[PDB]
């Protein structure tokens, strides 16, 4: 499903400031990452991104494409395409906690400026 | 005849835009009388000083190419432009490249006419209100400002993608736009970056005027999202000035002029 970036806000309030990161800083690089798609898929090639957070087969989840996976956050691929975030986030923190922000490349060239019109003001 | 004023007092405001009933380019034409061979079109009532060659990347869009003319042509005769039409089809079955269509279109259309104004539109986006002026300003100008596929509010400040418009002087100003863009997504964020290096600020109507409706459809196959968009957006600064107008190089494999417009079939090469 296509979230809204307040939706996105609300749902993923845990993270907030989760090794220094923001909500506004996630709610931009989450725009840029899958334009708030929970079922997003897409290649680089030889792997693929998952979700909301472009979760990779690669180290990341386990993929039936690739079962032999490192499969860090110990989880399906599919778990990352549906509308209940909390295993993505869980896995999100993860990368967080191992490779850092640098894991979302559109942080860095999108996310560095004008993050006041990323606010979600809904209650 | 005088120039034509300001403000076109043919406009009628928004619009009903729907892709229901099919489109016959015959009765396109037919509605069209005034626009001439390769989709020219010049007021005979005033001098515009607005001579636009409006720019569609495309490849295998041909139902999307049907809808934008049957709405645009009426549109912009309306806003009384001296426009041309200009689809810059990508010949072959390589990864897509909308911003180097983009450069061949501007190249092309300075063949045809002194154009000093440049338009560059999706093929599947059409304004839904007449008072959004498909022209130049004094800064590049953002046009599909409300989207209804982004539920009509522009996804972010920086946004420079679906339909804008910069004036022959602010293109030439960055150099044109990159040539190293396959696949899907970032040049419209390394064209902003360009601009911006350069000094310039995005003019937009605003998000009433901006209205715009998108064509659903499914995605394109060779149109993947590109792998190094956010990396390549990440240096516009250092690469616009060896990637760009100057170093476009294209072959031409046909020129079509249609009634309605003109279409420009390119082998633009491949990733290298
Ligand atoms: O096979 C293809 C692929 C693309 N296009 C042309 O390229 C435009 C954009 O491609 P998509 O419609 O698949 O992509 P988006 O709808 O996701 O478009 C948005 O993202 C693009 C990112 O590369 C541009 O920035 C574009 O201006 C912006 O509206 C199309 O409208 C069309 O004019 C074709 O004609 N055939
Ligand atoms: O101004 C125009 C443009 C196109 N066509 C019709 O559209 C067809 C196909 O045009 P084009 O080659 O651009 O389409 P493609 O073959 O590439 O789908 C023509 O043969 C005509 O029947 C027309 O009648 N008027
Ligand atoms: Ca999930
Ligand atoms: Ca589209």
């Amino acid at each position: 499903t296509e979230l809204t970036k307040c939706k996105v806000s609300h749902a993923i309030k845990d993270i907030d400031g989760y090794q220094g990161i923001s909500l506004l800083e996630w709610a931009c690089v989450l725009f840029h990452t899958s334009g708030y798609d929970t079922q997003a898929v897409v290649n680089d090639n030889g792997s693929t991104e998952y979700g909301l957070f472009q979760i990779s087969d690669r180290f990341w989840c386990k993929s039936s494409e690739f079962p032999e996976s490192e499969n860090i956050c110990g989880i399906s691929c599919d778990k990352l395409l549906d509308d209940e975030l909390d295993d993505d986030i869980a896995c999100a923190k993860k990368i967080l906690a191992i490779k850092g922000i640098d894991y979302w490349k559109a942080y860095k060239p999108m996310c560095s400026e004008k993050l006041e019109q990323w606010r979600c003001e809904k209650p | 005849l005088t120039a034509c004023p300001e403000e076109s007092p043919l406009l009628v405001g928004p619009m009903l835009i729907e892709f229901n009933i099919p489109v016959d380019l015959k009765l396109v034409e037919q509605q069209n009388p005034k626009v001439k061979l390769g989709g020219r079109y010049t007021p005979m009532d005033c001098i515009s000083p607005h001579k636009v060659a409006i720019i569609i990347p495309f490849r295998n869009r041909q139902e999307h190419l049907k809808y934008w003319l049957y709405y645009l042509h009426p549109i912009l005769q309306r806003q009384q432009l001296d426009y041309g039409i200009y689809v810059i089809n990508q010949a072959g079955e390589s990864m897509f490249n909308r911003a180097k269509l983009l450069n061949v279109g501007f190249k092309e259309a300075l063949k045809d006419y002194d154009y000093n104004c440049f338009v560059f539109s999706d093929v599947d986006l059409i304004p839904m209100n007449d008072h959004n002026t498909y022209r130049c300003f004094s800064q590049p100008r953002h046009i599909s400002v409300a989207m209804d596929k982004f539920g009509f509010s522009l996804p972010y400040v920086q946004y420079f993608g679906g339909v804008s418009a910069l004036s022959k002087q602010q293109f030439l100003s960055i150099n044109g736009f990159p040539n190293n863009y396959w696949g899907w997504g970032g040049e419209d964020d390394d064209i902003y970056n360009r601009l911006a290096f350069r000094g310039m600020s995005v003019s937009r109507p605003n998000a009433v005027i901006g209205k715009t409706r998108h064509i659903r459809h499914s995605r394109d196959k060779k149109n993947e999202p590109n792998p190094q968009r956010f990396d390549r957006i990440a240096h516009t600064k250092e690469t616009m000035l060896s990637d760009g107008l100057n170093s476009l190089t294209y072959m031409v494999l046909e020129v079509q002029r249609y009634p309605l417009y003109t279409k420009i079939t390119v082998d633009i090469g491949t990733p290298s």
